[PDB]
């Protein structure tokens, strides 16, 4: 069951595993994004809604009056898509909010409401999505790239081993907001905890907690496990905890019941510890040597003086030990401290603490955020509560705290967005834990690690960033009074908002240019990932291992598809099949597996969930109702791969193409192609440049119609229907009743895009694909944009190729081409260009456009038209007038000559200068159109006035149509309830639709009806003139232009280029070469046929790379040639229709149990005979990249086609007539043209213009500059001792200027000799060094 | 300006043999210091080499 | 400058103008007697003025203007991979050069090289000029100037006739030892990319997928002699870092 | 809301800005039409003497092509005593013939001649033209074609064909060498028609970002963000008076502009008159009628017999439009000129006519006809 758009052309399908999953809408990315951006929000989690309600309610000190949002709302466009672009502009919505003032009454309870008032207020411009996901910023298209940047959280990390010399690990926790400040807690080299703010000076570790509301004794209550001292009245009889023995020593006498369990000298070990467990061992006899150095936990004071006997953090002694003896103290607390487990470090570092008490602390965060400020009491507390507790100033996001919450094992996802004590403490405590050899530190490349960020996501902060500068403004407006009159409307303004809107989608680094070589160039611009741009990476301090393949991006980012080079492994592309969570994580699915049959749901996993399951491959193999075949099954599991057992799967791959993007899956062969040489080949896919006809690849993976379809770049019915009119620049299809929405003409309107210019000065051009009458269904192609055929990609040209050594022709990557490949103009491109002359106003006058040039030749003038502007389609080269106007010189003295002057020759000659238009030197084309725009209230020229004769023919066509239709329809009722009435059926039929009109019935309910049906048909009459005049209105409307701009006029060039030697040609497969000769055709090598090859590739190029991918294409390529051949054979001799379907079912059955199935007996006649036409010039093919096709096949499918097996063929030379030794690979390959051409790489320069500072040639070909001589290439040439060469390329060719012309004078003359001099850089470097103050001179 | 960081009566003149006010010009005057606004007669050139 | 006919001040400018308005506050200040609490504080703010002047960011921190981007202070000048030294006294762009892709010529001699003529026009014009005021087809320098811009058909023959012994030097980047430039004797053909010997390609490390090559022009009797005795591709079949011949065969030879 | 434009010129540049640290400007060489023709005289068979000689002649042409100081200057700013006149002559001749072909010629009629001096001798009506320029050219500067023809002795077809190709030459050859492109002018203040009367309001072309650097000094800079605030408030109040006190200039162009002078706004505005001439000065409003710079309205008066007041710039005006007019067959003097505006109340002299009929560059009455 194929659609009509496929039903014409079926490509065969090599591949044997059956699709559960069919391929997503490719572009779903950017849409999502700026959907979520655009639409309304009955909550406030996305969009501009929780923009809003992030400011507002903005209010004033002293709370009389506030400002509140109620909503917003987006109007239409004033222009259209292609309108924005044609003429320059910005394709944009105007936003209107409807605030609301309210008074609240002094002297009352609470806020009064003695007045509110609610007014709507225009906030500016926002530039709206297209339905291809680009932006029209200025009239060109543009991509806003997704961001992968580090995700918000609490981060636990370790220096490798480096940051000191003794080999110890430093370990260190960081906590990353969204909108705040930095808190870092790292260790020290002596085991002393530190904190750090915004990368800022080292500071004590306890300062935050004294900071808190904390005191010493609570501190240690947290962070440390106590010990109970008791004092029977003999030797401190102390109580112990078995596990608290582990890794210890006895060092007396541990007894229990008189029994010594553990003896002096005697390690504590576990059967030891049983023994107390067993035992119950509480009452443990130490000596006083046992508390020689332990630290107190709390303080203790005697009873009888009352004094303070020892501070916290204090470790004991025999004579402090004495004295609490006597002091009636029995009950002692202290610290527990071991090396394996529960190490000191808060008690040390309260030992290094300086400060006492909460303002000290307070004080010395001032002093530290603040250096050499005097601060107080007041504003140190004000800043340590706003740093990290105030929401308008610290932001963790929804995000942020899920990642918090799940990395400190908390049960609740949601919370709030700023800190406190808990979490501070939790991060303190998991970062001990780890130190302690409890915990495990983070991989901060693993993809659960790292977010995408998304084009909406950061409109929305821009439009929160301006939103606060607004608020600000408010607030110091609002604190005054004279309410009584003021409205919301003078107390905002568009400026602070509307700016920060178009500075970030017209300057931002992610926003671009779009790619627009080919489709597949767009679609990998937009689907692409970027490390780079504000809050990422930088191309330099970036790492070494944020470029490496992560085993967690299978499925999700492609590893074969970066751009080599500084950038490789920062820009990535997404996979086939990936998503997005809802907080941004990329996710990809799989198939559950249960009981051991593989079953249909389809769940999406992401890097973290997926690490903890068995997840097979999508090569295994299964039976017919889902069980799996050998016991033993390839899987991943916790990031490697091994074999496990049928049962301990839990999922399974989707698909074959899983882990590679769209580029790399278009590839055929991939699957024998080196990695490197894959990479190499998808980059260079996307840079081929369209030719004058399109051709489809005839060895494809089955990708192509998804890519051109959605691209964008192809007509696609909106709903089914018959073509009703089709021609070269639009299609109208007439709609099915079964779609058509009620009271409506059903009829849809296609217009074309007809040789348009593209961002790299190309042709975009669409074409019909349907003829008349024909039927099409809802999703089907209408029309084909650049590089598409019958809506597939198509990138290249299809070549007869082999492989051979030529003459040395071939050697070292180049290219041997035929001279009937020039003839027919396979490779032939067009390139378009625009030209603009700006007609302004000046001080002495207006500038103006005419013909009357003062001082040009009627020759010059004779292609320009009565208004001054060239002919459409008129032929120009360098230096044709393509615009003429004049600037005013201004006035005089006038005297007596310039009035002789003006006597003889004219008074416009002496007011005027030319300052025409001039096409540039070295270019050429065809004008193909020109457009004007002039200002309101100016008068419109001729030309104007014929192109807006044209654009409203344009419209008034389209109008009439559907003015015609239902017309047409009306008069039909008419008709048919006025012969009901009794009317004659010929005199009716003879009768005019204007006779109609006018006719006489009975008194019955007839007349009435037929009243209202004129009346009906005179409103239709009436909407339909309105109609028309409104579009002819907004035709001939006059443009609103930049201030002094007063006229504008574009120009468009194109010209035609052919394939040449230097230009560079390439295959997909990393295959690349430049073309070296262009052969006759007598003289390329020929089969026994007589046919000769087109190109000839050199053989010694496939097996030192090993891309051996393109030998099978080649292969494959032949055999489908074959097929095409033997069905073209059997056409031009007419035979009978049976013949032919039944060699193209057999053609359709080959392979060695494929998925697809074709089915020839339910086609007509007329579509076999429409099949057989369009598989003449070979059969497609589809092999997918790693279930594609084997050797056998091959060899079956050319054993079909009658050709040799083994792929080779006896070639003859052209030139001699003699049988080449060995037989040759011919075959057809899918060649590309790259816009590498050797047009725009040629330069040359004798004598140009220097720079001003240092007298030097400048740079680059569009300023006719000069090529620089290096530090090396001074180097070869004093390794080669070429003295005066050198004094040559130093002194009377770069910057000695007397030398230079003396040179220059001397060549002329005939005498080849310098006189040198000194360079002018040299005194420039001595004035800046003496600039410094520094006396530095020649001498002698 | 005068006695800035582009003084011609300093750095010398902006055009070849002419003063800044306009009194002398041409290669007849060169070497000349105009009395009325202190500029030599020279090249232009000497611009990059005074300081 | 800027469109308008107005101009914006550059970096070393910035610094002389806060130079100079820190010394006058403090002149006028110290003329009027202020208390030594405010002219010290205009003191160490004029040094401080000075220090950004001479070298920005060495002390304290550097001062940045409208692009949030700190200034050019005169050591900047000086110093650096953008300085002088570096960037225009050891090496330079110059006149008489040209670039283009190189293509394969399976024909050519050991000495020879294949050089475009729009190329070729380009590069050797003053010696055309030379050539064509000499045999008495123009009697100016304009009318030659006028001859060369319309490309007639006789200075496609004093072209050939300039050129004939007159060697080019090739260079490809990196140069990484002395045979990444040679000189050639050129042979005029059609088209817009230099042919290349086979055998030299290996000294070059070049290959014919897109690759480009400069070309230089020397000038005088000793740059034309030097090129013919000292760089010329014949000279050179031996490596010079050790004893064995560079110019070989390779791959299908 | 500020309105937007319908159309634009797409900006040029077409790149990403990626790179962080460009390199400071430095600018290019530009060839004017001295250098061109030094260029050409170093390339010339010349002697010391005569370079030096060339040198002094180039240092003379001035940017239409034309010598500006006579021979005798240039013979003696060569300072040296053997030198003779005919040398000069000798040295110019030669130079003349440099591209373009004209240049650095003392009058019309040498520039005129020595461009038909380069014409071969099989040109038609080369002896005629010659013969035309060299002996009557000013005849044909009075279109008289008949005292001409009484001189001449020639029927009226040769004397058209030479006319045609006298004025087929080139009177300033200089100006084909264009180093120099138009440059233009940037308005401050906008005026248009909101509710029926004229309203001003800034440009907004200018860069308004408020930002500071709180990350590190800014204390100076914070008294610049007021001056500049200062600065467009006093210019918008001065262009606002000068708006709303000449509401008839912009409604029916000129022949209604107010004699208002420095001191009126001063008192309007309460400032002194210095800093009204000095904001007002290389300062431009756009208007529907054009761009004007605002000391364009500030003028002089005459007296009006009425007992008012009335500017230069209206009777400038009404001046224009009489003589835009005049008879044809007889035009109109000056003494006509002053009898027409006094009957309208206008009370102006006649030599002040003829000084405003000179300023608008407009010839006497017997050249008009
Ligand atoms: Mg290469
Ligand atoms: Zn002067």
């Amino acid at each position: 069951v194929y659609s009509y758009t496929e039903k014409k052309r079926i490509r065969k399908d090599f591949g044997k595993r059956p699709q559960v999953l069919d391929v997503p809408y490719l572009l779903s990315i950017q849409l999502d994004s700026f959907q979520k951006f655009i639409e309304q929000d009955p909550e406030g989690q996305y969009g501009l809604e929780a923009a809003f309600r992030s400011v507002f309610p903005i209010q004033s000190y002293s709370g009389n009056s506030e400002l509140q949002y109620v909503s917003y709302r987006l109007g239409e466009p004033v222009f259209d898509v292609q309108e924005c672009q044609i003429r320059g502009v910005t394709y944009s919505a105007p936003l209107r909010v409807k605030l609301r003032l309210v008074i609240y009454e002094r002297e009352a309870p609470e806020g009064t409401v003695k007045d509110i008032k609610e007014q709507e207020v225009y906030m500016g411009e926002i530039p709206l999505m297209t339905d291809n996901g680009t932006f029209v910023i200025n009239g060109t298209e543009r991509v806003i790239v997704s961001q992968l940047h580090r995700s918000p959280g609490v981060f636990f990390d370790s220096d490798k081993g480096k940051t000191h010399s003794s080999g110890k690990v430093l370990y260190n926790a960081r906590i990353i907001p969204y909108r705040g400040s930095w808190l870092d807690f790292e260790f020290d080299p002596k085991d002393n905890l530190f904190v750090r703010i915004d990368r800022r000076r080292k500071l004590p570790a306890t300062i935050i907690l004294r900071a808190l509301n904390y005191t010493t004794e609570q501190i240690l209550d947290l962070f440390f496990e106590k010990v109970i001292f008791e004092i029977r009245d003999n030797k401190l009889q102390m109580e112990l905890v078995p596990e608290r023995l582990r890794g210890e020593t006895a060092s007396f006498d541990i007894e229990a019941n008189g029994k010594v369990y553990v003896e002096k000298g005697r390690r504590i070990t576990a059967r030891h510890i049983r023994q107390l467990e067993k035992d119950d061992v509480k009452l443990i006899e130490v000596p006083v040597e046992y508390i020689a150095g332990k630290v107190v936990a709390k303080d203790y004071i005697d009873e009888s003086t009352g004094e303070l006997i020892c501070a916290a953090n204090m470790e004991l002694s025999l004579d402090l030990l004495a004295k609490l003896s006597q002091s009636g103290h029995k009950r002692i607390e202290t610290l527990f401290t071991n090396d394996l487990d529960h190490g000191p470090y808060i008690s040390e570092t309260l030992r290094v603490d300086p400060t006492n008490d909460r303002l000290s602390a307070l004080v010395e965060i001032y002093r530290m955020m603040r250096p050499g400020e005097p601060p107080t009491r007041e504003a140190a507390e004000s800043l340590f509560e706003n740093l990290f507790f105030s929401e308008d100033r610290y932001d963790l996001s929804a995000v942020g705290r899920m990642k918090f919450n799940r990395s400190l094992l908390r049960e609740e996802i949601e919370g709030s967005g700023i800190l406190s004590k808990d979490d501070i403490i939790d991060v303190m405590k998991k970062l001990i834990d780890i130190r302690n050899g409890k915990g495990e530190v983070d991989d901060i490349d693993h993809l659960g690690n790292r977010r995408i960020r998304s084009v909406g996501e950061m409109a929305e902060n821009q439009f929160r960033v301006g939103l606060v500068r607004v608020e600000r403004a408010v607030k110091e407006r609002l604190s005054l009074g004279d309410l009584d009159t003021l409205m919301p409307q003078d107390m905002i303004n568009a400026k602070p908002i509307s700016a920060a809107v178009k500075e970030f989608f017209g300057s931002s680094q992610l926003s671009q240019f779009m790619d627009q070589n080919n489709p597949l160039s767009e679609i990998t611009h937009k689907r692409r990932i970027s490390a780079l741009g504000p809050g990422g990476l930088t191309r330099e301090r970036a790492g070494f291992e944020v470029r490496d393949v992560h085993p967690t991006h299978y499925g999700r980012v492609c590893p074969i598809e970066t751009p080599e080079g500084p950038n490789i492994g920062l820009i990535n592309s997404l996979s086939v099949y990936a998503q997005t969570n809802e907080y941004g994580f990329l996710e990809t699915p799989y198939r559950k597996v249960t009981d051991g049959v593989v079953t249909d749901e389809i769940h999406y996993l992401s890097a973290i969930e997926e690490g903890n399951y068995v997840i097979a491959q999508a090569n295994s193999n299964l039976d017919e109702e889902g069980h799996f075949v050998e016991d033993l099954v390839t899987c991943r599991s916790k990031g490697e791969s091994s074999l496990f057992s049928r049962d301990q799967v839990d999922y399974m791959d989707v698909s074959t193409q899983q882990v590679v993007s769209v580029g790399a899956s278009l590839i055929p062969f991939l699957e024998h192609d080196d990695a490197n040489r894959a990479l190499m080949g998808a980059n260079m896919q996307r840079q081929a440049v369209p030719t004058l006809r399109a051709d489809k690849p005839l060895v494809g993976t089955g990708m192509e119609r998804a890519v051109a379809v959605d691209s964008g770049v192809t007509a696609v019915a909106k709903r089914g229907g018959v073509v009703q009119y089709v021609d070269a620049s639009r299609i109208v299809i007439k709609v099915n009743e079964d779609e058509m929405y009620p009271g409506e003409a059903g009829i849809d309107i296609y217009n074309l895009t007809k040789y348009t210019r593209s961002n790299q000065n190309t042709c975009i051009n669409q074409m019909p694909c349907v003829s008349l009458g024909e039927p099409v269904e809802r999703g089907d192609v209408l029309a084909d944009g650049p590089s598409t055929d019958l809506g597939e990609l198509a990138l290249g040209q299809n070549m007869r190729v082999a492989f051979m050594p030529w003459n040395g022709y071939n050697f070292e990557d180049s290219i041997l081409v035929s001279e009937r490949v020039v003839q027919e103009d396979r490779f032939t491109t067009i390139h378009i260009q625009e030209l603009a002359c700006v007609s302004r106003d000046t001080k002495l006058g207006p500038e103006e456009i005419t013909a009357d040039i003062p001082n040009v030749g009627e020759a010059a003038l004779s292609k320009l038209d009565e208004s001054g502007i060239v002919y459409i389609g008129a032929e120009v080269t360098g230096g044709d007038i393509l615009v003429g106007k004049v600037t005013p010189k201004g006035e005089t003295q006038l005297t007596p000559e310039e009035k002789l002057l003006r006597a003889i020759f004219g008074e416009k000659a002496s007011d005027v200068k030319d300052s025409s238009l001039r096409v540039p030197n070295g270019v050429s084309g065809t004008v193909i159109d020109v457009q004007v725009f002039t200002r309101d209230g100016v008068e419109k020229d001729k030309r104007a006035l014929e192109i807006e004769e044209m654009q409203l023919k344009q419209a008034k066509k389209d109008l009439s149509e559907e003015l015609q239709i239902l017309e047409a329809g009306l008069f039909s009722r008419i008709r048919a309830v006025l012969v009901a009435g009794g009317v004659e059926a010929e005199k009716l039929d003879k009768l005019p639709r204007d006779r109609w009109l006018e006719l006489g019935l009975t008194d019955e309910e007839k007349q009435n009806q037929l009243e209202q049906l004129a009346e009906q048909y005179d409103e239709l009459k009436h909407e339909f003139e309105k109609k028309l005049e409104a579009k002819r209105r907004k035709i001939t409307q006059g443009d609103d232009l930049a201030p002094g701009v007063l006229k504008i006029v574009k120009v468009y060039l194109a010209v035609k280029r052919r394939i040449q030697p230097g230009d560079k040609m390439a295959g997909r497969h990393g295959n690349k070469g430049v073309i070296s000769k262009i052969n006759p055709i007598e003289d390329m090598p020929y089969d026994e046929n007589g046919t000769p090859v087109d190109i000839v590739l050199n053989p010694l190029g496939v097996p030192s790379r090993m891309n051996i991918g393109q030998i099978l294409e080649t292969h494959l390529g032949m055999a489908a040639k074959g097929i095409g051949d033997k069905i073209n054979a059997m056409l031009k001799q007419q035979q009978e229709v049976a013949k032919l379907r039944e060699f193209i079912q057999r053609a359709y059955d080959l392979g060695a149990d494929v998925r697809q199935k074709v089915d020839l007996s339910t086609f007509s006649d007329e579509e076999v005979m429409r099949l057989a036409e369009n598989l003449r010039k070979g059969m497609p093919i589809a092999t997918p990249v790693f279930d594609g096709a084997k050797e056998a096949e091959i060899k079956e499918l050319l054993k079909l086609g009658d050709l040799p097996t083994s792929g080779q063929i006896r070639l003859y030379d052209g030139r001699t007539g003699e049988q080449f030794e060995r037989p040759v690979t011919v075959g057809y390959m899918y060649m590309l043209k790259l816009n590498h051409l050797v047009d725009d790489k040629m330069h040359a320069r004798s004598t140009g213009s220097y720079s001003l500072v240092t007298q030097q040639p400048l740079g680059g070909k569009a300023q006719f500059g000069g090529q620089r001589f290096g530090e090396m290439e001074v180097w070869a040439l004093e390794a080669y001792g070429a003295a005066y060469t050198l004094q040559e390329m130093l002194t009377v060719k770069s910057d000695d200027v007397n030398g230079r012309t003396k040179m220059y004078k001397n060549i002329v003359d005939g005498n080849h000799q310098m006189e040198p001099g000194m360079p002018e850089s040299f005194n420039v470097l001595l004035k800046e060094i003496r600039s410094l103050g520094i006396n530095i001179e020649l001498e002698d | 300006e005068r006695d800035g960081l582009f003084c011609a009566r300093i750095f010398g003149p902006v055009k070849d043999y002419e003063c800044l006010c306009g009194k002398y010009k041409r290669l007849k005057h060169r070497g000349v210091i105009c009395e009325k606004c202190g500029v030599e007669v020279t090249q232009t050139k000497v611009r990059r080499e005074r300081m | 400058p800027l469109d308008g006919g107005r101009f914006a001040t550059s970096d070393l400018n910035d610094l002389y103008r806060r130079v100079i308005n820190r010394n006058n506050r403090l002149k006028r200040l110290l003329d009027l007697a202020a208390p030594d609490i405010i002219v010290r504080n205009e003191k160490r703010m004029l040094q401080e003025a000075v220090d950004a002047l001479l070298d920005n960011g060495r002390r304290g921190r550097a001062i940045t203007g409208s692009n949030k981007r700190p200034l050019k202070s005169l050591a900047d000048m000086i110093k650096g991979k953008q300085g002088r030294f570096r960037q225009n006294l050891l090496g330079k762009r110059v006149d008489y050069s040209g670039r283009s892709v190189i293509t394969v010529g399976p024909y050519l001699r050991l000495h020879q090289c294949g050089l475009p003529k729009k190329m070729a026009l380009e590069l050797f014009k003053p010696f055309i000029y030379g050539k064509l005021e000499l045999r008495g087809l123009a009697t100016t320098i304009k009318a030659a100037k006028k001859m060369v811009e319309r490309e007639e058909a006789v200075v496609w023959d004093i072209l050939d006739e300039v050129i004939r012994e007159h060697p080019v030097l090739l260079n490809r980047a990196p140069t990484l030892h002395r045979l990444g430039i040679q000189a050639f004797e050129p042979v005029l053909i059609e088209g817009k990319a230099i042919q290349l010997h086979p055998l030299v390609c290996a000294a070059y490390n070049a290959d014919f997928d897109g690759d480009q090559m400069a070309v230089h022009v020397p000038l005088t009797l000793e740059a034309q002699l030097e090129a013919r005795a000292l760089m010329m591709s014949t000279n050179n079949i031996l490596s010079p870092a050790n004893g064995e011949p560079i110019i070989v065969p390779s791959q299908d030879v | 809301w500020d309105t937007i434009y319908t159309a634009g010129t797409p900006s040029g540049t077409s790149g990403d800005y990626i790179d962080d640290e460009l390199p400071v400007y430095q600018g290019e060489t530009t060839q004017t039409l001295q250098d061109y023709l030094m260029w050409q005289v170093e390339l010339t068979p010349f002697s010391d003497t005569d370079r030096a000689i060339a040198t002094s002649i180039v240092d003379a042409v001035d940017e239409t092509g034309y010598l500006t100081v006579p021979l005798e200057d240039i013979l003696e700013s060569i300072g040296d005593e053997e030198i003779d006149i005919d040398e000069v002559e000798a040295v110019l001749k030669r130079i003349q013939r440099f591209d373009p072909v004209g240049v650095a010629a003392k009058d019309l009629r040498d520039c005129l001649l020595i461009q038909l001096s380069q014409f071969d001798k099989t040109t038609p009506w080369l002896e005629e033209a010659r013969l035309i320029i060299s002996d009557h050219l000013d005849l044909l500067a009075n279109h008289d074609f008949r005292t001409l023809m009484r001189v001449t002795r020639l029927k009226e077809d040769v004397l058209k064909e030479a006319v045609n190709l006298i004025q087929s030459l080139d009177p300033r050859p200089g100006q084909s060498i264009q180093t120099g492109e138009p440059e233009y002018v940037i308005p401050d203040v906008l005026v248009r028609k909101h509710n029926g009367h004229w309203t001003v309001e800034l440009n907004s072309d200018s860069i308004p970002r408020l930002q500071i650097n709180q990350h590190y000094n800014l204390q100076d800079a914070k008294w610049l963000i007021k001056s500049l605030e200062s600065r467009n408030d006093t210019l918008l109040r001065v262009s606002r008076c000068i708006v709303e006190q000449q509401q008839a200039f912009f409604e029916q162009g000129e022949e209604y502009m107010k004699p208002m002078v420095l001191a009126d706004i001063a008192q309007a505005v309460e400032m002194h008159e210095s800093t009204i001439s000095r904001v007002t000065t290389q300062k431009y409003l756009h208007s529907p009628r054009g761009i004007f710079e605002l000391k364009y309205f500030f003028s002089s008066h005459v007296n009006t017999e009425g007992g008012g007041e009335a500017s230069s710039t209206a009777i400038r005006a009404l001046v224009k439009k009489l003589i835009a007019a005049e008879n044809p067959a007889k035009p109109l003097s000056d003494s006509k000129l002053t009898s027409l505006l006094s009957e309208q109340g206008i009370m102006v002299a006649r030599r002040t006519v003829a000084k405003y009929r000179e300023s608008l560059s407009i010839p006497p009455s017997n050249q008009r006809k």
